[PDB]
């Protein structure tokens, strides 16, 4: 890792990992999709 | 963190 752009983080929940743009808000189930990873 | 979102359609 990490395969992710910078200002995402993944998040835990019961239901499986999410996805969390920090400085939008955004929220998603698929990997971003920003990026560049 | 904010919730987990919904499931998209």
């Amino acid at each position: 890792g990490s395969d992710l752009p910078a200002g995402w983080m993944r998040v835990q929940d019961t239901s499986g990992t999410y996805y969390w743009h920090i400085p939008t808000g955004t929220t998603q189930w698929e990997p971003p999709g920003r990026a560049s990873p | 963190p904010p919730p987990p979102p919904p499931l998209p359609p």
